[PDB]
């Protein structure tokens, strides 16, 4: 048995002389049930990061090595539970039955162990599902300034997974993991409450690293969530992991590194911060059929400052991920909500992550929106604009009004298909802009009320058939006859 | 502060550019069919084309200045960080 | 079993102890300065264990006059502050010493200023609106009762005046205890607040803890913890609603960064301590309302050089339920309170809590102001006439709206000579709904500047001749 | 004569050796992690000699589970990668290990990845043009044989199809091979490229070398050298005209910066490594034509903050000869390849190299396309009819020219049954000379989509 002695300690770090056989990243037991991680190894001592209650660390204390690298419990029992980066519950609901344990640094699937992303992950947000589709096994960044609706988007996705969960088929169910790094505890409580109101905690786990936690927990929380998701991914299940947000993890890791006297680089970050995030985010894969066919979809969040996407961590994460959703406060204040900037947001997976009906209906949306952005400047001179460009500006305005969405209201894929069908087939041209949204919602209700066969066809076949299209157009015309505008005018013809 | 002011000036110049281009196109249409005329009082299509070109040049210059300031800020920040680290070395 | 001073560099002192007598981290140590003109007792907080039985400590008092090798006594516990109802109505420093009555409270119960935040299980979100009577705050930045409120802004934009206004509008009628924490602010401001509270008979319910900007970094770092400890005692033991005012919270971070390099830490970005977010998180998570126990915390946050991207305010933003960012541009336009309506936010400003009408009016106001901001540069260069008729109408509406968001505050009477005014929430919503519909486009914009409600608007309009 | 680990600080490992057994710089040493969960063999590269028989090394794998004092073996040579015709059709990492078949290539000849560029006398003084057979590339932006070509393109723009087409063309016309270097390759994208190349049968003609984003900086920095060494073997020991794709070169620069920061060097301007230019030149100078054999390179370049004065792109563009930019606009119009003729460029488009007629025709085409792009806004807003008759005829001629710059690529045979075409340079020059003269205005625009030479134009004309 090897026992080390604490030779110094300060602001979360402790140096321990001894333990000549200690491994890098090994967990260490300090008195009083304190836990540390051996990060710096040299001939003189071992610089370890204390995971909590650092004030209890004193010089001369006896430190024992666990003989094991950082590992977390994993199992189905974690669904609906709130745990800390060590897998311990912090919601006061008793112990968690752990199926097994996973090391936090197990290597990601290799190039040969993956398959191309081909399954949609419906976020329930028309803008994302139509313009920047997310497939299962993809890493989609959600990047924007504070108070732009990033957490809203992620929570809406988690809520949207509820119908798939209720189907009961493991090939459709999505297990959700939410990692909160450096967030106010009451904010995590609010997020949990929002998920509970939508019946999402039945299939969601929260890895909580509140702002009061040691920098070690803020540094490890994404990896704990990743391991929990990996345990399900490797067993044939599909997972969706949200990191809120990687910028705070990078800041915590920078604090740890600086306190360890490691050489700083740009923005004082160490030389392996990009390695930190790439290692975290390359574990979200789409496994091959030989490995069960499971997958984990990553939804990292990045909080920029002054909409500066050229900063260090935003640049790294943008490089790493397969696509980006840029949220702008200017659009948010304009009323565009979710405030996704369709001009710059991109999904490199593309149509491969969409069902056939969504791909067909959304094909023209990109062109129409780009053309609308081009024509914006001429809204004051409709007379000067020719007929084509005038109707084109009007169609763009209707479409922009269509992609708006109230919070905590995800849409099923068939409903999104019908809405975008209204938008891109001229069925909103006869409606006032201010009414479009309302019209949309009402029409959808009507289709649910009496014509659910359209939704059933779209859902089961994934294609809007010709006869289904004709029936949808007929229902649209009847609703237009029955629809009442806010200005009191008519929308027929 | 200079970087923020440069970014604000860049967005201002961009808005000026789009409005001037729209005015130029509308003037072209009206020709085919206020004082923004270039030197008629001392034509509006010519003035708006000139204004849009000047806005393009101003935007390019402001972007060059903003990129220079961005690089300078990064370099100075790293200079301070490394100076502190060396002092503590 | 006592240590001795080995090194002295400003507010950081190294102390050597005999083996086995090394003080625990954060323990309070006592040293003596015997110089005639500066005789005193330094209180040193153990910050680091340097090894070889050495400890690095931060001095709460100035170290001028200190001599190497002098006796250092370990108290065995962290800095403690008096707790109980007796603190109400008195002024204390970071160490708990009473200022208005030296030696008072020495017999009360003493609580260590270092504490853990409430368990995640006990935390429960708060969503009740707190009505203040300011048009801009009530409409665009509704405050949460038992929640966390911040007033961001650079130097001299109106953070302290707004804090005094909220003390007048909230603390005066409060049915519970109040704790004010003057963290690294002007001593004149502390005296003014003390006299004002005494005049309004609100001091009897208020406990004041002052650490001024001329004190060493240690006091500025620990005064907030002292005040928060008093507030925590009131919340957890007495079980009564607590009002907690902190001004300025950024001073805590600044003092933390001042000693960072002297403690051996390498500097982070913007010359901040690497543990910026960790210390901020500890302090801010200790400031919170637990299930059944409510703390309404209002903090003035200094934004260095008007730069909201600075790491300090940027880190602080995540710890707040409602934020009012005061802007230098709004301040320089003469609009008071100098709130930036576009940059402000409130977690309860959604239809579920504030109602459909409030949300609709607030969103329309925000949209109009954003469009006006977009058109600012076009107006500046090409002039207003080149905008479309709809754009001109929106510009006039937005100018009137931005003037109407201004108000004459009670705490600002000494600056404008005009008595303050209070506007009920329903009147504010109705007036702004009328404004966004163009009901007042005929009145001059000057009629909307520094007034109260619609009655004041009519009075000012008829004074200017409009109707 | 084996060393032992002394310090471990992330991917930086200090190793002690006996007095007379200190390895040379860049030598590859091997250590072992025995912990069951993370058991592996660490490859370390000697970065510095610290004195007292201590060497600082950069680990090519994560150091988790590594213990102090464990035996460290010295291979006596730097990182060596397999070479030969056997590496074609396989995927390797920066250390030469085959990813699609572990153990493969262990018996091949192994070349050290650190090699000098061709001697001064060996370098060919005369710049030569590479005939790709594509109309747009050959005409407007002729590629330099043994030169460097920047590649720019967004998502869904046909970038990968262009890489595939270039692979097939170099394999067939020039009897060469291809080496792909995924620097900071996304594992998803690497698997996608592997599957696509296998499906299109061009994988047999290319060797893939992936240094992935999940790997530490050292591998992301040495993978480009590994791929370049394979290409150098193909060029030198086998007399083949190699084509070396690098994606992304800026990620090679960033990995170098990260390694420099890890080793403790003070950052230079904008936080890059002090030896940024030296490293970029060392990588790029080995890509040259020598002894009648060339390594032509197409490198995907990322410009931080879209600032071409940034040190990384500024240094990279010092070694770039041509620049091809792919546009979503051109892709939307169905033009393939979706090359932006106005934005793209080439340093060798001067009469001294391409001749008088080539330069004249290229400049006329560029002028027509630029004039039409100027008209585009008026056409979009005020309508086409607003234009004068001369503007109408110029719009029609420019549209025909723009369509004719498209082409049915060979790599497009999979997506459409039409086989690809190879247009000789003289035929392209004369055809575009005729086009700029209006000799094909009577023909419909449809006649100018995805065809080869003038014979194809005529045939498609009668077809319509
Ligand atoms: N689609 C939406 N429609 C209306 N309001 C929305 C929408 N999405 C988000 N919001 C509101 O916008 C505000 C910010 O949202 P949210 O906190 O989710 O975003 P964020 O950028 O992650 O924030 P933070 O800075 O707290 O991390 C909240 O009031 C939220 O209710
Ligand atoms: N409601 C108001 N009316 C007029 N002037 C004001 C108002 N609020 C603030 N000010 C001005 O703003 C300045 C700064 O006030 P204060 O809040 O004390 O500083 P800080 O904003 O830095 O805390 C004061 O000099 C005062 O004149
Ligand atoms: N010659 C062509 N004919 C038809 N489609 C093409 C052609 N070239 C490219 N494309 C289309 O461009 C899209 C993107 O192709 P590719 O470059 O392989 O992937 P990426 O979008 O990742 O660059 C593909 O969907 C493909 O159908
Ligand atoms: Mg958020
Ligand atoms: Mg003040």
């Amino acid at each position: 048995e090897e026992i080390g002695t604490v030779i110094d300690a300060g602001d979360g770090i402790a140096h321990v002389e001894g333990l000549p056989s200690v491994m890098t990243q090994e967990l260490l037991e300090f008195p009083g049930g304190v836990l540390g991680v051996a990060l710096n190894l040299d001939e003189h001592s071992v610089g370890a990061v204390i995971l909590g209650e650092f004030e209890k660390i004193e010089e001369g204390q006896q430190v024992k090595r666990t003989g094991e690298v950082l590992s977390v419990p994993v199992g189905d029992a974690f669904l609906g539970r709130v745990v800390n980066p060590l897998g311990q519950p912090i919601d006061g609901q008793g112990d968690i039955a752990a199926e097994t344990r996973r090391a936090l640094e197990l290597q990601a699937p290799s190039v040969v162990q993956r398959q191309s992303v081909s399954e949609p992950l419906q976020t329930g947000i028309k803008a994302i599902d139509a313009m920047t589709p997310i497939g299962r096994g993809q890493r989609q960044l959600i990047i924007g300034d504070r108070k732009t609706g990033k957490t809203a988007v992620c929570v809406d996705t988690i809520l949207n997974q509820r119908e798939a969960w209720l189907t009961g088929d493991p090939k459709q169910q999505v297990r959700c993991v939410y990692v909160a790094i450096g967030q106010k505890g009451t904010t995590i409580a609010s997020v949990k409450r929002a998920l509970e109101e939508g019946g999402a905690m039945e299939y969601t786990t929260i890895v909580a690293a509140p702002a009061s936690d040691a920098a070690g927990f803020k540094w490890l929380a994404p990896y704990t969530g990743s391991a929990i998701g990996q345990h399900w991914m490797y067993n044939g299940k599909h997972v969706l992991i949200v990191f809120d947000d990687l910028s705070k993890q990078a800041d915590a890791y920078r604090a740890i590194s600086l306190l360890l006297r490691r050489p700083p680089g740009r923005e004082a970050f160490p030389g392996d911060v990009f390695y930190l995030h790439s290692r975290l985010l390359e574990r979200c894969a789409k496994l091959s059929d030989e490995l069960g066919g499971g997958s984990m979809t990553g939804l990292p969040i990045i909080e920029t400052k002054a909409n500066d996407i050229s900063a260090f961590i935003p640049t790294n994460v943008i490089s790493i991920t397969d696509g980006q959703c840029f949220l702008e406060s200017d659009l948010f204040n304009q009323g565009v909500r979710p405030a996704i900037n369709v001009g710059v947001s991109v999904s490199r997976v593309g149509g491969a992550a969409q069902i056939k009906a969504m791909k067909e209906v959304a094909g023209s949306l990109r062109l129409d929106l780009s053309q609308y952005r081009e024509l914006e400047a001429f809204a004051a001179f409709a007379s000067d604009l020719d007929a084509a460009s005038k109707a084109q500006l009007d169609r763009g305005a209707r479409l922009v009004e269509l992609l708006k969405q109230p919070q905590y209201s995800p849409l099923a894929v068939e409903e999104q298909v019908v809405a975008i069908f209204l938008g891109t087939q001229g069925h909103l041209d006869s409606v006032p802009v201010e009414d479009v949204q309302r019209f949309e919602s009402e029409l959808l209700e009507h289709v649910k009320a009496s014509h659910s066969d359209i939704f059933d066809g779209i859902r089961e076949t994934k294609k809007l058939s010709e006869e289904a299209e004709e029936k949808l157009v007929s229902v649209i015309n009847e609703f237009k006859k029955g629809f009442q505008a806010s200005d009191g005018s008519s929308v027929v013809v | 502060a200079t970087l923020r002011e440069l970014r604000g000036r860049i967005r201002s110049a961009g808005s000026i550019k789009k409005i001037t281009k729209a005015q130029e196109l509308i003037a072209t249409s009206r020709i085919a069919k206020r004082g923004l005329c270039g030197a008629y009082n001392a034509s509006r299509r010519r003035a708006m084309k000139s204004a849009t070109d000047n806005a393009d040049d101003l935007i390019k210059a402001l972007t060059l200045a903003a990129n220079r300031e961005r690089q300078a800020q990064i370099t100075q920040e790293i200079s301070e960080i490394v100076g502190g680290a060396n002092a503590l070395a | 079993t006592a240590g001795r001073v080995v090194r002295i560099t400003g507010p950081v002192v190294d102390v050597e102890f005999p083996r086995g007598s090394v003080p625990e981290l954060f323990n309070a140590l006592h040293a003596e300065i015997t110089f005639g003109a500066l005789a005193k007792t330094l209180t040193l907080e153990v910050a680091q264990h340097l090894g070889d039985s050495l400890v690095r400590c931060i001095s709460m008092q100035p170290t001028d006059g200190l001599v190497r090798g002098v006796e250092v006594t370990d108290t065995g516990a962290s800095i403690s502050v008096p707790v109980g109802d007796g603190v109400k109505g008195h002024v204390f420093n970071a160490l708990g010493d009473c200022l208005d009555d030296p030696g008072y409270g020495k017999d009360f119960e003493h609580w260590s200023i270092h504490r853990k935040p409430p368990a995640f299980s006990d935390l429960e979100p708060r969503t009740e609106m707190l009505e203040t009577g300011l048009k801009v705050v009530d409409l665009l930045t509704p405050y949460v009762r038992g929640g966390k409120i911040a007033l961001f802004g650079g130097a001299g934009v109106g953070k302290t005046v707004l804090i005094q206004e909220m003390i007048n509008r909230i603390a005066r009628n409060f049915g519970g205890t109040s704790v004010f924490a003057g963290v690294g602010e002007r001593t004149r401001e502390g005296n003014d607040l003390w006299v004002e509270l005494a005049d309004a008979n609100v001091l009897k319910d208020t406990a004041l803890v002052f650490g001024q900007m001329d004190e060493p970094p240690g006091t500025r770092m620990r005064v907030a913890l002292s005040a928060l400890t008093m507030a925590e005692f009131f919340r957890d033991e007495q079980g009564q609603d607590v009002l907690l005012f902190i001004d300025n919270i950024f001073r805590f971070t600044q003092a933390g960064s001042e000693v960072s390099t002297l403690l051996g830490r390498m500097p982070s970005a913007v010359g901040y301590q690497p543990t910026l977010a960790d210390e901020m998180g500890e302090l801010q998570e200790r400031i919170t309302s637990t299930r059944g126990r409510s703390i309404t915390s209002m903090q003035a946050v200094y934004v260095p050089a008007d730069d909201y991207t600075d790491p300090a305010p940027a880190t602080t933003f995540a710890h707040l339920d409602a934020t009012t960012e005061l802007s230098r541009a709004v301040f320089s336009k003469g609009i008071f309170p100098a709130v930036d309506p576009l940059a402000s936010s409130s977690t309860i400003l959604d239809p579920a809590i504030v109602g459909d009408e409030h949300y609709r009016v607030a969103q329309e106001v925000i949209r109009i102001l954003q469009r006006y901001k977009d058109l600012q540069d076009i107006i500046a260069i090409l002039g207003i006439d080149e905008l479309s008729e709809e754009d001109k109408q929106l510009v006039n509406r937005a100018r009137r709206i931005e003037r109407f968001l201004s108000q004459n505050m009670m705490a600002a009477e000494q600056f404008t000579g005009q008595p303050g005014s209070t506007v009920p929430l329903k009147e504010t919503i109705e007036a702004f709904d009328k404004l966004t519909k163009g009901e007042f486009d005929h009145l001059p914009e000057q009629a909307f500047f520094l007034i109260g409600g619609l009655d004041d608007l009519a009075k000012k309009a008829e004074s200017l001749g409009a109707k």
